[PDB]
RNA sequence: GUUUGACCUCAAAUCAGGUAGGAGUACCCGCUGAAAAGCGGAGGAAAAGAAACCAACCGGGAUUGCCUUAGUAACGGCGAGUGAAGCGGCAAAAGCUCAAAUUUGAAAUCUGGUACCUUCGGUGCCCGAGUUGUAAUUUGGAGAGGG
């Protein structure tokens, strides 16, 4: 094989002898992204995944980050 | 090279200061800011937030027993 | 270590090179007994600590709290003066009767004008050895300057003879060698 | 006060005492690192007029640079190193044929003295992140060349700005 | 004019001041 | 390339600003009390104009301090200089008329 | 046929832990029953019951930790507010309302007055 | 006194409390740069911003943006073409803070810990920081001392 399952992105683009991911840029802390490849950036931004935290943000911003409840 | 320092300007002595700054009032009278801190402590003791030290020694003499 | 290596290599590269004569006035300093009596003088005039200050404040404040406004009388506080800008400020009036100057300051340039300035103002300066010993007599870590202006009548006669002692021991002994370029001899 | 003495003595740099101290200190700093922490400003008056105060939340770094400008790069180094700190300002102290030395004042926006004390609490604002990275410091504004005067014209970045003025066209709803 | 007169009375109204 | 499609919209928004600011400033005008100031530049030297602020000396001639006058809504410029008599006098009359028409709440 | 939340609020922690043990045994039995069963509605109820038991236990533990850390001028980070980046940072209200004493004296001396023009 | 201690420096802490990174990146600000790409840094805006300004007038008066100045001035094998700015009208308007002479009749300043309290904090006490200067007052439009 030329490339391997990347630990970061899971793309099968972790190159072996270079010890790098050609897709995401693992293990470098900054993620590889090219502006000429705008379609490539489109395939990997936020919103593709679950956004496990990021979904419920602005709704809390709508609520003003309230705490507790009101039993009534 | 090197040569010893000329003291042309030191050897004339000024009999007077440089500045004609008028003397302030507060240098002659008891210190005001002291007294403001005093009255701060007075207001704290009137509110009882600070215990008098004689009363503190009275507390410690009983609390030791 | 590195820092031990540098602090031993320091004071070698200084003495190996020619120091300008406005330096090496320092370490031409006061001898043993005269500095001892100077410290005996200034320990008579220790400034008040923060604890002693706050303690007297609590005493008089409890007095006014009872009220029991005892009297309105206090002569003045007399103490040494130790703020550097305050020390310079007490000169150019003049008010400084004696000035002690520490030899060791790491920014030396804070200090270098003070012997010439008290020279031209005629103030009886003396170069003391060690700013920590200044800080001890003034309840600081270091002080690097020590001015003294106001003296009780019990101590005023001791003051004048100390001034004459210093002007004999410092101004007469070291004045010409002050002009000479010190150091320069290799290590 | 004694600061006027320090300033006037500071203006005479090639005088014998100042070059002596300079020649000692360049070797002494040459012993140490490229970047390190100075206990105190060696030129306190210059630090005052650049805005130093002697309290907690004021950190002085001494930085070594090889002979952008040299001063701004010196600010960028300690900006990269101490990211939690915000760079107040910087000033020259010393130089060699190999290196120039700068002394940089940085301010921590985390310390409660800085978070209070409203003369300096403005630097806690996240718009003041990495002023040296955007050239918002004094040397940054000088190298950007931002003042008032006919001597000050369209220069480099503003040149692209006025290139932008030539690049974009403005049309109203009713054509003029 | 009317509400002008009302505010003119209000600004003309002396506040209860303490010596 | 840019087209001001929002020319109708922004004006509305701007008047919203001119509404909303006015809501907070409910008795007071939106604008300060500006000087009437003759223009430079011989093409315009017969023209009089709104100026930035008056001066210290003029506000003293009006009979108040500029530090207080900023609380009254009178725009004050220190770096201007009063050099014409009639400009000065007309702006003093303007200040007096402004003083006549205000009522200040304690 | 299921547990209630408010019923579990009254109970001691050992009662809740024993209730948990009971529900886990009931789950272990229902797995043996469910490997024969195509559709058993009871296991869906009892897993919700286990969830509610864990909810009440964790809630009592967290509020006990809050009560023991009530007086101190600190807190474990998880017990603190979450809000976001930098609402943690850069200002409190007190740190923003803080003003120098000189501008304090200026606003005392000359506050912004209320006036009405043309009167 | 071969002792003891002040400092100063430099280390070490599974010591306490904090903080930096990454993503996105339309707009903004810096750096680099061809025939834009790239890099770095932010925010809801950013930048700029209260004249070492513009003018030559009967002078104007922080910055920003719009219309006009104007395809003008100026530049350019003065070829290709490049290409402003003052003023004016408008939108919006807001001004402030340090650094220099002493509080010396009292560092008056603040972090931190703890005990309480009405807790984006307050009070007390205690460590510290700090005179190699933290507070008050003063930034030229003066200002300060007094009376
Ligand atoms: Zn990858």
């Amino acid at each position: 094989k030329s490339h391997t399952l990347c630990n970061r992105c899971g793309r099968r683009s972790f190159h072996v002898q270079k010890k790098t991911c050609s897709s995401c840029g693992y293990p470098a802390a900054k993620t590889r992204s090219y502006n000429w490849g705008a379609k490539a950036k489109r395939r990997h931004t936020t919103g593709t995944g679950r956004m496990r935290y990021l979904k419920h943000v602005s709704r809390r911003f709508k609520n003003g980050f309230q705490t507790g409840s009101a039993s009534k | 090279p090197y040569e010893p320092l000329i003291d042309w300007f030191t050897r004339h002595e000024e009999v007077m200061p440089l500045t004609a700054v008028p003397e302030p009032k507060r240098r002659f009278v008891p210190s005001k800011n002291e007294a403001k801190r005093v009255m701060k402590i007075v207001r704290a003791i009137r509110e009882g937030r600070i215990i008098p030290p004689k009363k503190l020694k009275e507390m410690k003499x009983x609390x030791x027993x | 270590p590195e820092y031990v290596r540098v602090q031993r290599q320091k004071k070698i590269l200084s003495i190996r090179l020619k120091v300008p004569p406005t330096i090496a006035q320092f370490q031409y300093t006061l001898d043993r007994n005269t500095a001892a009596e100077t410290f005996k003088l200034f320990n008579k005039y220790r400034p008040e600590t923060a604890a002693e200050k706050k303690e007297r404040l609590t005493k008089e404040a409890a007095a006014v709290a009872e009220g029991k406004s005892k009297q309105d009388a206090s002569p003045k506080p007399y103490a040494v003066k130790y703020g550097l800008n305050h020390v310079v400020a007490l000169i150019e009036n003049k008010k400084a009767k004696l000035v002690l100057i520490a030899n060791d300051v790491d920014p030396i340039e804070l200090v270098v004008f003070l012997p010439a300035l008290c020279k031209k103002m005629g103030v009886p300066y003396a170069i003391v050895k060690g700013k920590a010993r200044l800080g001890t007599l003034v309840n600081q870590k270091t002080s690097a300057v020590a001015a003294l202006t106001e003296v009780r009548a019990e101590d005023e006669a001791a003051l004048a003879k100390l001034v004459s002692t210093i002007d004999a021991n410092f101004a007469d002994k070291y004045d010409e060698v002050k002009k000479h370029w010190g150091g320069g001899i290799l290590g | 006060g004694a600061y006027k003495y320090l300033e006037e003595l500071q203006r005479k740099k090639q005088s014998d005492v100042l070059r002596f101290l300079q020649r000692v200190r360049v070797w002494e700093y040459r012993q140490k690192n490229v970047i390190h922490r100075a206990a105190r400003p060696t030129r306190p008056d210059k630090a005052r007029r650049l805005g130093y105060k002697a309290k907690q939340g004021f950190v002085i770094y001494r930085v070594r640079v090889r002979r952008r400008s040299l001063r701004a790069t010196a600010e960028e180094r300690v900006g990269r190193r101490a990211a939690n700190l915000r760079v107040l300002n910087s000033y020259w102290v010393n130089q060699d044929s190999t290196y120039k030395y700068f002394e940089v004042i940085l301010v921590d926006p985390q310390h409660k003295a800085i978070r209070r004390d409203a003369r300096y609490n403005w630097i806690c604002d996240p718009v003041h992140k990495h002023r040296e990275a955007r050239g918002l410091t004094a040397t940054g504004k000088k190298s950007r060349g931002i003042n008032k005067g006919h001597k000050f014209n369209n220069t480099k970045a503003g040149r692209r700005k006025t290139w932008k003025r030539q690049n974009t066209l403005s049309l109203w709803r009713y054509r003029k | 004019t009317e509400v002008v007169k009302k505010l003119e009375e209000l600004a003309s109204r002396p506040v209860i001041r303490k010596e | 390339v840019k087209v001001h499609f929002d020319q109708a919209g922004k004006k509305v928004s701007r008047r919203n600003a001119r509404a909303t600011r006015a809501a907070k400033i409910a008795p007071r005008p939106l604008d300060l009390l500006r000087p009437v100031v003759r223009a430079p530049t011989v093409k315009y030297n017969r023209k009089v104009r709104a100026g930035r602020g008056f001066t210290l000396a003029e506000v003293k001639a009006a009979g108040l301090t500029a530090a207080y006058a900023r609380t009254i809504g009178i725009a004050v410029d220190h770096r201007r200089q009063n050099r014409n008599q009639e400009i000065f006098d007309a702006n003093v009359q303007r200040l007096k008329e402004y003083q006549s028409k205000i009522i200040v709440f304690p | 046929a299921g547990v209630k939340a408010y019923e579990l609020r009254t109970k001691s922690k050992e009662q809740l832990a024993s209730q948990l043990v009971d529900l886990k045994k009931e789950l272990a039995e229902l797995k043996v029953q469910k490997l024969s069963r195509p559709s058993l509605p009871k296991i869906k109820t009892v897993r919700k019951s286990i969830a509610c038991v864990l909810t009440v236990i964790n809630e009592q533990q967290r509020e006990a930790v809050r009560q023991l850390y009530k007086g101190k001028k600190y807190q474990p980070k998880d017990l603190r507010a979450k809000k976001t980046r930098a609402l943690r940072r850069a200002l409190t209200k007190f740190e923003a309302s803080q003003v120098t004493e000189k501008q304090r004296k200026k606003q005392i001396a000359f506050p912004q007055r209320k006036y009405a023009i043309k009167a």
